[PDB]
């Protein structure tokens, strides 16, 4: 289509079709957009897609997400962003904090707000022990908050990730598959 | 009372080039003129056609000369089928940016007052390149808090510019987002312009005029291929860094043999290929 | 070939910031401060970096 | 005062060269037409009215305008020739009134018809018909006097404002000299 | 109100200068509507070049608030 | 005569705008215009459009009105904006010649006797340019004997000011593909010409079956011109023409061969670089 | 640091000529009073 | 996208600039350009500049702001 | 009337002035390189109504102050000084008044007069006609006399100096007067210049002297370069009038 | 009283109806105009049958009722002035 918008839930489709079975042709097609397109914001949601085909593996979202974080482009770098939170969902990985730390102070702001939620999103309840970083970034996230001289989209990251970091008591993960492995539709939907 | 960030003024193809055009051509003068459209929604207000105006000043200030044309103009234009009515005002900013000023701010407020939801479009002829335009659409801040409300990021994801800043961006004006949506025939048509004719396609050269192109060429290519000897040579008795100087103001062999020889191949390979297809075709 | 991109993206601005002028230094002196000549001005009596 | 907007239909054929009706009767025409312009002008200010001769074929002369200097200006100038084309000419004149500068005006014609007619009726009525769907009234004076009756010609006229239009009329004048001004009481007048 | 316009923009600092020449210049050719000068084209009296005390010359399109005759190099 | 007729793209722009409109209010299958330009000794430069409401009957090609009133209005407004632009010809966005264009030319060639006309498809499928130009010539004939009006194709091209140039440019951002290398010289021809050349021939094709088969009438001229066009066509079995051919294509083949040669030691040096860089660079580290 | 060249008119009017800066047609703040100052002699002024 | 943003820098270049010299190239992406005004000055080179060109007390064109060797 | 002079006050109070430089170059079709009178070099654009054939590398420009645009074209500037130089006024002496100057009076008419009227004269005996005669001879004689009478009669125009008003202190100055007025005449054809005492710089070059001597050596070497230097003069005419004919340079 | 009904369309599609009395002056519809739309007079600036008016009563131009009055404002842009 020519429209971007249709061209945008074109990429949706792609994403909602093939949860979580990793097709390999599926990815081709994203990421062929996420380099060659033209809008940006299809890019983005290209990019985004990748999250849902990848989640069973969350080894390989982290290497096809980290030469597309240190990109020109801003909105793809939001794209690998949100793309590795939803891939990395309650998984507390090294790598994807590894990625998400030196892209959190982004000169672009909303990249600072996509990083930031990211981060919340993949260290969801992890504790000291489970994870060394977790008190760095619940002292990054006070900062940000607590700052002046910074934009106004990186605060409403920050406080969006604080409530997420510790959401419904601090007894509830997303898990975008059940614990048997069945894909949650609600879960999909949600994110 | 809202005036989301998600509102955005969308510009036509014609409407866009209307507007260059007409400012290019007043080069050291701020030229001026009106814009025709709708208001749908609280999110989009488009503006479709443009016309240029009479007009009369110096380098430092313009102004109307006749309301008379423009009555008459919006009659006749809406006899043939554009009914649109006036949604605000263009100028141009020959190299000063894009930005209101405060002759410019009285106008807005008048047309304003005329309409609500009102814009003003700065264009910037000399700062706009081949591919970028430098241009931007913005509306007046009251006396009154925060001037506009948000739902989206949709409002910030542009980096206001210093100079728009100084000159009162953010405190008397605020912007708004430019889409230039285009219809399928637009589309089409702007793919179409930069396409020859089709027997352009199949045309050879003068032969006499090739070999002559190749044998310069060449004849070049061997002194540059004893600059290159000469060149390698060093690289070795240099300094890291005096090697970052050794090319400022002194030719460098390498590059240009790069560019001969893609030259060089690519104009025989058209012309070979040029040749054995006619030659099948033709008979 | 990204970095080269990104550097010429932002080129934009970084050749938006002013320059530095030129000057011969008289003698050092002082705490850390210079005398410097600046052609055609005059002297004056500069601060020195930390570097 | 309703806004109305006429287009005159002036014949110059070679049978203007006559006398019967004072001098050339192109001439009666042509003060007729002037005394029915000055009369629409005083109908409505923002009334017009327009010239379609009927010539060989057609050539609109003068398009709609509330001001009448340029039809009269225009009227001269039209020593005649050839001979009419009924059909071309309304069908001329209809397209050119569906492009009313104001479409709150109501469509109608008038005609001055004084040579013999070559068209068999049953397209006439066919043309009557579809100007009839399309809401013109037209006001044919059958001036000239060739058949000063029906010259296939009634039934048009009944067909227009059929079932009581009361829009068209059918105004026949007499080869008696007197220019027809005095005679068209109705159709200029008053309706 | 003229008047006082006037008086208000006529602040004492002025930046004196020496009249060099009194050009006498008229239009070159037809100027396009929306795009027209009232400097370059439509002046038809004399013109004044100045140089100012600051070594800056200038060219004064219309004279100003002084007859131009009275005016000489 | 017209050597060449420069349309802009502000006009094609402005055209498709006019048809848009216009087919949004419905009930058409074409618009017509005017063109405004200037000249520069036989090279015409056709520069701005606006519009002139016309209406015609689609089922006879003898009746249809078109507004000159509002020409000549609209005439004088852009002339009051821009005077450097005059009248220049006509422009419709019809697919093909029409049977009215004479009559319409005939009109318009009171406000400019040199009128030419330019159409405008909005609606291309074919892989060429968007406009053809017509002039009208008295044409004499051998047998034909009356002399009528015809239209003589005269060659069009487009062009743009640079204010149009970055204009353009800057809403071509839908696709681009510069490329201006062996790639560009091989998809804007090659297969772009030969694609046109089967399409014209495949036009000549479908009229030759119609006379053919008797659903029109003969018409010797292009019997002619047919018989030329065959005649023209090469042989390329002639000793002479094998022996130019390979001697040619031998000479292009050294020149591309010294290029590789110059290229491969470019790429040998940078590897060659390239390996002593990481050498030195372990040997500093260990 | 100016030198008055001319005292024009009764009203103060007057034409400094400042050192290789400029030559201006100023007037006299609030403090000195007409008489202090004479043509010909050095007279301080702001730099506004 | 590098030839876009090539020709995208390019609005640094716009027609009011000053003329200046370049005296010295003092590493890459910046030289010692001398303006018409008389006085010397440490600027930033452009990019797409062919250094070729950059011949030492070469007429060049710098910014009126940055100054920038452009 | 005063509302008109009000008004007209008013609407020009609204206006700039425009910088005057020098084009020295047309790089593109759109690209000039402009020299403002206090130095800075700029290349500035053109306004799109302009003829850019009158644009060659000298003619004096008028730029706008804010982009700089090239805006419109003057002829070369005359300074007041020589304005001056050319709005003299020689009372009306006439030929009548010089008395006892018979052969004098027709030497310096046949020099400055003849050729400007009579030319074909001179191409038919195949000469052409001299530029320049001092007048040398005891005070109270005539020669200025004669020189006021020759430019109130004559009708071509007239330039009158003396030579002890040309010297100016900055160094470089005063041969730019010179070449100036030169200029000036050149322009003006047909036109005759009256260096009166031309002794105040007319002396002899020394090989030893002082810093001032040698800077009115430099203007008189200007002024000998400019009478028959590399550029023919053609068509204006020279007088002197000195009353130390013996203190000039013999290059003069 | 017999107020005068005209109507003020606006080039902008907008319609400021009011009604005047016999005796208006263009001065006076001109400063009614400003204060509904607290513009300044100046910018204002009144059409009847392509032909602005200028000034002066309203009913020896024509004006009457049910008339078509266009509302144009001007439009300026400059640095300054
Ligand atoms: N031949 C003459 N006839 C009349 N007056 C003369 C004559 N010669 C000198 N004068 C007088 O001398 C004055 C002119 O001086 P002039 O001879 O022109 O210059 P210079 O001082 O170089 O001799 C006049 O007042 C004039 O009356």
């Amino acid at each position: 289509d020519k429209d971007p918008i249709l061209r945008r839930s074109g990429m949706y489709t792609v994403a909602m079709a093939y949860c979580g079975s990793g097709n390999n042709k599926a990815i081709r097609r994203l990421l062929h957009v996420a380099v060659s397109d033209v809008n940006d914001d299809v890019r983005r949601a290209a990019v985004e897609s990748l999250g849902f085909i990848l989640f069973r593996t969350p080894e390989q979202c982290p290497s096809v997400v980290s030469l597309l974080s240190e990109s020109y482009n801003p909105h793809v770098r939001y794209g690998a962003a949100m793309a590795l939170g939803i891939c990395c969902a309650g998984t507390g990985n090294k790598e994807a904090i590894n990625l998400l730390e030196p892209m959190t102070n982004d000169p672009v702001n909303y990249v600072r707000q996509g990083a930031l939620i990211a981060s919340a999103l993949i260290m969801i309840q992890q504790t000291e022990i489970t994870c060394p970083k977790v008190n760095q970034f619940r002292q990054l996230y006070s900062k940000v908050i607590n700052d002046k001289h910074d934009d106004v989209m990186a605060k409403f990251g920050a406080i969006l990730a604080q409530g997420i970091l510790d959401a419904g008591g601090h007894n509830v993960t997303i898990s975008l598959q059940s614990r048997t492995g069945h894909t949650h539709m609600p879960s999909v939907v949600g994110v | 009372p809202a005036v989301d960030t998600a509102e955005q003024v969308y510009i036509s193809s014609l409407a866009l080039l209307k507007m260059l055009k007409h400012g290019r051509a007043g080069v050291p003068m701020e030229v001026m003129g009106l814009m025709l459209g709708e208001f749908v929604d609280d999110y989009t207000v488009r503006v479709i056609d443009v016309f240029a105006m009479p007009q009369s000043g110096t380098g430092v200030s313009v102004e109307a000369v006749d309301p008379v044309f423009q009555a008459k103009m919006l009659d006749m234009l809406k006899q043939t089928g554009r009914p649109e009515m006036v949604v605000g005002w263009y100028h141009s900013h020959p190299g000063f940016g894009c930005w209101l000023s405060g002759v410019d701010i009285n106008t807005q407020q008048s047309f304003e007052a005329l309409s609500e939801r009102a814009v003003a479009v700065v264009v910037d002829p000399i700062q706009s390149v081949k591919g970028k335009v430098v241009i931007d659409a913005f509306r007046l801040i009251n006396a009154n808090h925060e001037p506009r409300q948000t739902t989206s990021n949709l409002g910030h994801l542009n980096k206001p510019s210093i100079q728009a800043l100084i000159h009162g961006l953010n405190r008397h004006y605020y912007s708004i987002t430019i889409n230039y949506r285009k219809n399928e025939l637009e589309q089409k048509m702007l793919l179409n312009l930069h396409k020859k004719s089709w027997m352009e396609g199949l045309t050879l050269q003068d032969y006499s005029e090739h070999c002559k192109h190749n044998e310069s060429v060449v004849k070049e290519m061997l002194e540059l291929a004893k600059n290159y000897n000469k060149a390698v040579e060093e690289e070795d008795k240099m300094t890291p860094e005096q090697l970052a100087i050794k090319n400022v103001g002194k030719q460098d062999p390498k590059r240009h043999l790069e560019e001969h020889v893609d030259v060089l191949m690519t104009s025989n390979i058209v012309q070979c290929l040029a040749a054995m297809l006619d030659t099948v075709v033709f008979k | 070939l990204n970095a080269k991109v990104r550097l010429l993206r932002e080129e934009l601005q970084l050749l938006q910031e002013q320059g530095s002028y030129v000057g011969e230094v008289v003698r050092a002196m002082d705490k850390k401060k210079v005398l410097v000549k600046v052609h055609p001005e005059g002297k004056f009596v500069v601060d020195v970096d930390k570097n | 005062m309703v806004l109305e907007s006429t287009m005159v239909c002036v014949d110059n054929s070679e049978y203007m060269r006559n006398g019967d009706f004072l001098p050339t009767r192109l001439q009666a025409q042509q003060d007729a037409v002037n005394i029915v312009c000055h009369s629409k002008t005083r109908s409505n200010p923002e009334n017009n009215v327009g010239l379609i001769t009927l010539a060989n074929d057609c050539e609109v002369l003068t398009t709609l305008t509330p001001d009448t200097g340029r039809i009269l200006s225009k009227l001269h100038t039209v020593q005649p020739k050839g001979k009419i084309t009924f059909c071309t000419g309304i069908r001329v004149a209809h397209l050119a009134l569906k492009h009313r500068q104001g479409k709150n005006h109501k469509m109608r014609i008038i005609a001055f018809v004084g040579s013999p007619v070559e068209d068999n009726e049953k397209d006439l009525v066919k043309l009557a018909k579809r100007l009839k769907k399309e809401k013109v009234n037209v006001d044919i004076i059958n001036f000239g006097e060739e058949e000063v009756n029906t010259e296939k010609l009634t039934a048009f006229v009944n067909t227009l404002n059929g079932k009581d239009g009361t829009g068209s009329h059918l105004v026949t004048v007499p080869p008696g000299p007197s220019l027809a001004d005095a005679l068209i009481s109705s159709p200029i007048l008053a309706g | 109100e003229n008047s006082e316009k006037i008086k208000v923009n006529k602040t004492l600092p002025y930046l004196v200068s020496n009249v060099i020449e009194l050009l006498d210049v008229d239009p070159n050719d037809q100027e396009e509507d929306g795009a027209n000068i009232d400097l370059d084209s439509q002046r038809k009296g004399k013109c004044a070049v100045i140089k100012t005390s600051t070594r800056q010359t200038y060219f004064l399109p219309v004279i100003g608030l002084v007859d131009a005759e009275k005016l000489k190099p | 005569a017209v050597q060449k007729v420069v349309v802009h793209p502000l006009v094609l722009l402005s055209v498709v705008d006019h048809f848009n409109r216009i087919g949004k209010v419905g009930n058409q299958k074409r618009v017509v215009g005017v063109l405004l330009g200037s000249w520069q000794k036989k090279v015409l430069d056709v520069s701005n459009s606006f519009a002139v409401p016309f209406d015609e009957d689609d089922k006879d090609d003898s009746v249809w009105f078109l507004d000159h009133d509002y020409l000549e209005n609209m005439y004088g407004m852009f002339k009051k904006v821009n005077a450097r632009e005059r009248i220049v010809g006509w422009y419709h966005t019809g697919p093909k010649l029409h049977k009215n264009d004479i009559a319409i030319n005939e009109l318009m060639k009171r406000y400019c006797p040199n009128s030419v006309l330019v159409i405008i498809d909005v609606k291309p499928k074919d892989l060429g340019l968007p406009t053809e130009a017509y002039i009208s010539v008295e044409e004499v004939h051998d047998d034909g004997t009356p002399t009528s009006k015809t239209f003589e194709h005269v060659t069009s091209e487009i062009g743009a000011e640079e204010a149009e140039e970055v204009g353009v440019e800057h809403l071509l951002r839908d696709i681009k593909d510069t490329t201006v290398g062996t790639l560009s010289q091989r998809i804007t021809n090659q297969v772009h010409g030969l694609k046109g050349l089967n399409s014209k021939l495949l036009d000549i094709r479908s009229y030759l079956e119609k006379v053919a088969t008797g659903k029109l009438p003969i018409n010797h001229q292009i019997i002619y011109q047919l018989q030329d066009v065959f005649n023209l066509l090469p042989d390329v079995s002639l000793q002479e023409f094998v022996k130019a051919f390979y001697l040619k294509t031998n000479d292009q083949m050294v020149v591309v061969y010294l290029a590789s040669l110059i290229r491969s030691v470019v790429a040998l040096h940078n590897l060659i670089n390239n390996k002593i860089a990481n050498r030195d660079a372990e040997k500093k580290e260990g | 640091c100016t030198k008055i060249i001319n005292a024009d008119s009764e009203d103060p009017k007057y034409i400094i000529n400042v050192k290789q800066f400029a030559k201006f047609v100023v007037d006299l703040s609030d403090q000195v009073a007409p008489t202090d100052i004479e043509e010909g002699m050095r007279v301080g002024v702001d730099r506004n | 996208e590098f030839l876009h943003a090539q020709e995208e820098v390019k609005r640094i270049q716009s027609i009011p600039l000053v003329i200046g010299q370049f005296l010295e190239a003092v590493d890459q992406n910046t030289a010692i350009v001398g303006s018409t005004t008389g006085s010397n000055y440490y600027v930033r080179i452009l990019s797409t500049i062919d250094r070729e060109l950059l011949k030492p007390n070469a007429s060049v064109a710098l910014h009126k702001h940055s100054n920038a060797l452009v | 009337k005063q509302y008109e002079k009000s008004e007209n006050d008013l609407k020009a109070l609204q206006s700039v002035g425009q910088i005057v430089g020098e084009v020295l170059k047309q790089l593109t079709e759109e690209k000039f390189i402009v020299k403002a009178t206090n130095g800075p070099r700029y290349v500035v654009g053109c306004r799109r109504q302009l003829d850019k054939s009158k644009l060659k590398p000298g003619t004096r420009v008028a730029l706008d102050m804010t982009t700089l645009t090239i805006m419109r074209y003057l002829p070369r500037e005359v300074d007041p000084l020589v304005y001056n130089m050319s709005h003299e006024d020689p009372g009306n002496v006439s030929y009548s008044e010089i008395g006892g100057l018979s052969e004098q009076i027709r030497e310096l008419r046949e020099v400055i007069e003849l050729p400007l009227t009579n030319p074909e004269l001179f191409q038919r005996v195949g000469i052409i006609p001299p530029k320049g005669c001092l007048l040398y001879g005891p005070p109270g004689t005539g020669k200025t006399l004669l020189a006021r009478a020759v430019a109130s009669q004559l009708d071509c125009n007239f330039l009158k100096v003396v030579s002890s008003s040309i010297v100016d202190k900055y160094i470089g100055e005063s041969a730019r007067l010179i070449r100036e007025m030169f200029n000036y005449a050149r322009d003006h054809q047909p036109c005759i210049i009256f260096m009166d005492e031309i002794d105040a710089i007319g002396g002899r070059r020394f090989s030893e002297g002082t810093s001032a001597d040698r800077e009115i050596q430099r203007t008189l070497m200007e002024l000998l370069n400019q009478m028959d230097g590399f550029d023919t003069l053609h068509r204006v005419k020279m007088i002197m009038a000195t009353n130390r004919p013996d203190t000039l340079d013999p290059a003069l | 009283a017999a107020p005068m009904s005209l109507a003020i369309h606006s080039t902008t599609g907008t319609r400021y109806d009011l009604a005047v009395p016999p005796d208006e002056t263009v001065e006076g519809l001109r400063k009614r105009l400003s204060q509904r739309l607290k513009v300044p007079k100046e910018r204002l600036a009144l059409l009847h049958k392509d032909t602005r008016l200028s000034s002066g009563k309203l009913q020896e131009f024509g004006v009457g009722d049910g008339s078509k009055l266009t509302l144009v404002p001007t439009v300026e842009a400059g640095l300054m002035s």
